[PDB]
């Protein structure tokens, strides 16, 4: 998408020291988006495990 | 000493040309400044027998016409060999630099202001050289 645009300048510049070219110069930002795709994946959790210890007075 | 180039050359030709002595004046009654309204004052002569010569080079300070932001400016230069004896500027003086008349590349003719010379105060012979720069078009130098 388009964003924003800077200063137009106006310029003269000779050429072979006998005539003066009329030129000008800017600059235009655009915004833009990219995307990019991984190199693999991990391992799913297939099987979870889980210890749990109870501390009481008793015993 | 010197003989034969204390004499007049009789093989390349010569030329005379005119030239003319330059002093300046301050005409302003009321301000205090030393230029006032500057005013040059003019004598005229000539030399007794003279030969110009080009630039050799093409460098680009050289060129006659010249491109700059506002157009095509004019530029001018010789050298000048001659038996007569032409003065720079004296500072702390009334005196400015001599000039001569001569043609130049646009088929006219205007005046070169005297901006070094050569002299050879041990030999004895009255034989100078000189280098010249064109007045600024529409001006009378300074």
């Amino acid at each position: 998408a388009y964003s924003s645009t800077s200063n137009i300048a106006r310029m003269r510049v000779p050429l072979n020291q006998q005539m003066f070219e009329n030129r000008a110069r800017t600059i235009v930002t655009f915004n833009a988006t990219f995307v990019e795709k991984d190199l693999g994946t991990f391992e799913d959790i297939e099987h979870i495990i889980i210890g749990i210890d109870v501390d009481n007075p008793s015993g | 000493a010197y003989s034969l180039l204390s004499s007049r050359n009789r093989l390349i030709p010569r030329v005379e040309v005119q030239c003319r002595k330059r002093e300046w004046v301050k005409t302003d009654p009321d301000s205090p400044f030393l230029n006032g309204g500057r005013e040059v004052l003019y004598t005229p002569f000539t030399a007794v027998e003279c030969t110009v010569q080009p630039m050799r080079g093409k460098a680009i300070r050289d060129q006659n016409n010249q491109l700059m932001i506002g157009g095509e400016e004019d530029y001018d230069s010789y050298t000048v060999y001659s038996e007569t004896l032409l003065f720079r500027a004296r500072e702390g003086t009334e005196h400015l630099s001599d000039q001569m008349l001569l043609p130049d590349s646009g088929g006219g003719q205007t005046w070169f202001t005297v901006m070094k010379a050569d002299m050879y105060p041990s030999s004895g012979v009255p034989r100078y050289r000189y280098y010249l720069i064109a007045v600024p078009v529409g001006t009378e130098g300074g």
